[PDB]
RNA sequence: AAAAAUAACAAUACAGGACUCUUUCGAGGCCCUGUAAUUGGAAUGAGUCCACUUUAAAUCCUUUAACGAGGAUCCAUUGGAGGGCAAGUCUGGUCGCAGCAGCCGCGGUAAUUCCAGCUCCAAUAGCGUAUAUUAAAGUUGCUGCAGUUAAAAAGCUCGUA
RNA sequence: CAGACACCAUGGUGCACCUGACUCCU
């Protein structure tokens, strides 16, 4: 018998919009392009669905004065199946440690990626609606949107990458490094992020650039500090 | 980014910039609105509702975001001396 | 190098010897074989209990 | 990269690619007939030959172990090779003059393991399958 | 003269999680192995493309409509796809279990004397239905919407109704013979 | 190459998952599926077989009177578990031996690499090997290679094709 | 920043090892 406990704790001007309900999802955030330092504010937000994915622990290590010195490596991701991924690399002295550290650091650093269409107009997004590619030590990760029913075609470390954005038919081609798996991620990170960096022609319809809801509520906003 | 007229695809829309015509994404660090005051005709005692132009980081390394506004807040007005 | 002299053949197998294990119930053949790999593993009891194992995992 | 391009060079492609893939490895000497010449197999998929000897390997660095290979002559070859003996406890089914179905072993054209030299292993010996005597399923009627 | 395979290999050999995901199609329909699942793996991956062409195709093209329309009702008469959807969209959104459902032995287990999809496939394959005037002894039969509604004893079962073979007869003689003692 | 068998199916019981009762426990409660003793009707050709058939004659096929399954059956295999690579941090032996191991590799005694047992996995009337070739391979790069330092700008320049 | 400077060879071997959960029931 043991459990676990939660606090909120703001340290920021969003932390208390988050936890007074005032800011109530990321989607503002990724709208706002605004740093987050409390991975809890995503915990508040979503709080579910969201896949750890403990991709490689892999145990680097370092000459020292006398033998060595080792550390763990870990890959671990996180994302929900709804186009919010997320990455953490922790390494650490113990597996452990270096994966429930690299989870927070997952759960801090979920960001949106935009699925689109392949060819198609309507059927509430299955792919992207752009070729989007992404290099990580010479390792290039490109993908090619595929229609419905073709699924991911991938190697099966961007396969559960693709599969965490809802990216669910993708073909690939990948050139450089065989084995250095860390940079095919890290690579394949680059793409998916990219999503939003594409300029549709439906993104051409420009916005009203919204007023910094740190002014917007800053009399909300005193409690012991503005 | 929207699906059929009237079906919205994308989770939001990401902001953009008038001095670059280049979006604002998704976590963009220095990538920040830029509300200036509307201050009253003269009569004074500022009129609320600042005036906000959405600057990104690219012409904030680029050092452009200082003629930027200067190309928003004097070409758009209002501003004394111009 | 050049060396073409036998030595050993069969030490460890005339060391290490085999038996059998007779049929209580049948290996049953194609059909009800790989009918009975799905059934066998989940639907027995419905899988409620347990945690980190393979099928032969002392693991 | 670094070429010239234009509405007139399929001619000069047409040559540049090839020439280029001559310099491939594996372009050159499999189109230069050499692994039907320098190994009897290549033009074969399955070569019959008589045991010239049974040699019985102790191994060059590392795994310490004894590899007892076999030698043999090849019949629609004729050449005079060194074979692999696989199958614990059954190099006792050759003899010499033993005439063995060779095969090649895994590396179509180089040495294999911790043994130099050695590319080709037996699928038959005596031609009466090996594999079925290491499994019992056979016993060698010579 | 001409032949061809109706199963089909994927390129990644060991893939355990699929190798699994293939017992359930086996487990939830009542396949004899894998190639019960790669014979409609084989077919449903020229369906999708099939599909995919014809939808990259210009519209008003005969070789999209006549085949096309074709491909649409030839989908229909199985009962497989529906026409009220009948667009190139759709036909991308199939399935292998659209399929298995319209297999002999499914609606045999539906609707019948099945009590398992073991018990389905031995219906078929012991022949104890006719689904026409027919003796139809293929599991992997696949059905259209006619062929659901004269699926009945067979009249070789001598159960429900039938000429005797040798079993009820058999049965029989487990009452005149295993009962009457001789 | 095609179809796809070597038996289901319940009953029983347990082992439970909802469930209902119960404060829960536990009981009731099926879906059951393994396993039990079994089978119970219920089957089926795999057969055998009159017969009709078949075709040059046939032949097979299909048609079949009739027979042909409760069990260790009428009784599937071929490959793998050191990783890559699924499934033995099994059990025994072996002790850098014997062997294994495409490659990365085990074995030098408490062998997850042997050799076996057992268990498991894999496909399956096939499975495995050999060799061959196609892709993977953007390691021939037309799309679409790389040429400072990993392969790769001629010693430099004119200069024709 | 700005005083004086010689030869000196060799040498060798195993273990850095790939995941999560908290019904101690107090």
């Amino acid at each position: 018998g043991k459990a676990g406990d939660k606090e909120w704790l703001p340290v920021t001007k969003l932390g208390r919009l988050v936890k007074d309900m005032k800011i109530k999802s990321l989607e503002e955030i990724y709208l706002f392009s605004l740093p987050i330092k409390e991975s809890e504010i995503i915990d508040f937000f979503l709080g579910a669905a969201l896949k750890d994915k403990v991709l490689k622990i892999m145990p680097v290590q370092k000459q020292t004065q006398a033998g060595q010195r080792t550390r763990f490596k870990a890959f671990v991701a996180i994302g929900d199946y709804n186009g919010h991924v997320g990455l953490g690399m922790k390494c650490s002295k113990e597996v452990a440690t270096a994966i429930r550290g690299a989870i927070i650091l997952a759960k801090l650093s979920i960001v949106p990626v935009r699925r689109g269409y392949w060819g198609n107009k309507i059927g509430k997004p299955h792919t992207v609606r752009c070729k989007v590619t992404g290099r990580c030590g010479s390792v290039l990760v490109r993908l090619i949107p595929a229609p419905r029913g073709t699924g991911i075609i991938s190697a099966p470390v961007p396969k559960k990458l693709l599969l965490m954005a809802g990216i669910d038919d993708c073909y690939t081609s990948a050139g450089g490094c065989t084995a250095t798996l860390g940079n095919f991620a890290k690579a394949t990170f680059d793409a998916i992020s990219k999503t939003y960096s594409y300029l549709t022609p439906d993104l051409w319809k420009e916005t009203v650039f919204t007023k910094s809801p740190y002014q917007e509520f800053t009399d909300h906003l005193v409690k012991t500090h503005t | 980014m929207q699906s059929n007229a009237g079906e919205f695809v994308d989770l939001y829309v990401p902001r953009k910039c008038s001095a670059s015509n280049r979006i604002i994404g998704a976590k963009d660090h220095a990538s920040i609105p830029m509300n200036v005051a509307e201050v009253d005709k003269v009569t004074g005692r500022f009129n609320g509702q600042s005036k906000t132009y959405a600057i990104c980081g690219a012409i904030r390394r680029m050092g452009e975001s200082d003629d930027s506004i200067l190309r928003l807040a004097k070409s758009h007005g209002i501003v004394s001396q111009n | 190098k050049v060396h073409g002299s036998l030595a050993r053949v069969g030490k460890v197998r005339g060391q290490t010897l085999k038996v059998a294990k007779q049929e209580k119930k049948k290996k049953r053949t194609g059909r009800a074989k790989r009918r009975m790999q799905y059934n066998r593993r989940f639907v027995n009891v419905v899988p409620t209990f347990g945690k980190k194992k393979g099928p032969n995992a002392n693991s | 990269m670094g070429k010239c391009r234009g509405l007139r060079t399929a001619r000069k492609l047409r040559s540049h690619r090839r020439d280029q893939k001559w310099h491939d490895k594996q372009y050159k000497k499999a189109h230069l007939g050499t692994a039907l010449k320098a190994n009897p197999f290549g033009g074969a998929s399955h070569a019959k030959g008589i045991v010239l000897e049974k040699v019985g390997v102790e191994a060059k660095q590392p795994n310490s172990a004894i590899r007892k290979c076999v030698r043999v002559q090849l019949i629609k070859n004729g050449k005079k090779i060194t074979a692999f003996v696989p199958n614990d406890g059954c190099l006792n089914f050759i003899e010499e003059n033993d005439e063995v179905l060779v095969a090649g072993f895994g590396r179509k054209g180089h040495a294999v393991g911790d043994i130099p030299g050695v590319r080709f292993k037996v699928v038959k010996v005596a031609n009466v399958s090996l594999l079925a005597l290491y499994k019992g399923k056979k016993e060698r009627p010579r | 003269w001409v032949c061809r395979k109706t199963y089909v290999t994927p390129r990644r050999p060991f893939e355990k999680s699929r190798l699994d995901q293939e017992l359930k199609l086996i487990g939830e329909y009542g396949l004899r192995n894998k190639r019960e699942v790669w014979r409609v793996k084989f077919t449903l991956a020229k369906i999708r493309k099939a599909a995919r062409e014809l939808l990259t195709l210009d519209e008003k093209d005969p070789r999209r409509l006549f085949e096309g329309n074709a491909l649409l009702r030839r989908l229909v008469r199985i009962g497989v796809l529906d026409e009220g959807k009948m667009k190139l969209d759709y036909i991308l959104g199939l399935k292998i279990e659209d399929f298995l459902e319209r297999r002999l032995q499914t609606q045999v287990f539906k609707l019948g004397l099945a009590k398992s999809i073991h018990h389905a496939r031995v219906l078929i394959r012991q022949r104890h239905i006719r689904v026409r005037k027919q003796v139809v002894n293929i599991p992997s039969f696949i059905v259209r919407l006619d062929s659901q509604k004269h699926i009945d004893f067979s009249l070789r079962s001598p159960y429900g109704g039938g000429r005797p073979g040798r079993v009820k007869r058999k049965n029989a003689k487990k009452g005149q013979g295993g009962a009457g003692a001789g």
